[PDB]
């Protein structure tokens, strides 16, 4: 008989850089807003 | 008249009926556009937010 001392099986696990990763960013546009004094469209008139 | 009338080379153009259209004719006229644009902003900033 042999004895797996020496040549006992290897397990296996990833050194994972999880803890130092960057995260997923979103992004908004920061919309010019119509609340503020937003110009306006001059639908013109005649005056005849 | 009809719209078959207006001789084709100036059917590529705007095309009033009278007295529907005498507004718009009187705009054309002191070429002023009836809509104005209002000043082209800037473009908008972006803000960057993690999740």
């Amino acid at each position: 008989v042999r004895e797996p001392g020496s040549q006992a099986c290897l397990a296996i696990d990833p050194l994972v850089g999880e803890e130092g990763g960057a995260a997923v960013a979103k992004l908004e546009p920061h919309l010019q807003p119509r609340g503020q004094p937003a110009p306006q469209p001059l639908h013109t008139l005649v005056l005849a | 008249a009809k719209k078959e009338h207006v001789p084709t080379w100036l059917q590529n153009t705007h095309v009033y009926s009278w007295p529907k259209n005498k507004k718009n004719i009187l705009l054309r006229l002191l070429r002023e556009e009836e809509f104005v644009a209002p000043p082209r902003g800037p473009l908008p900033t972006l803000q960057v937010v993690p999740l």
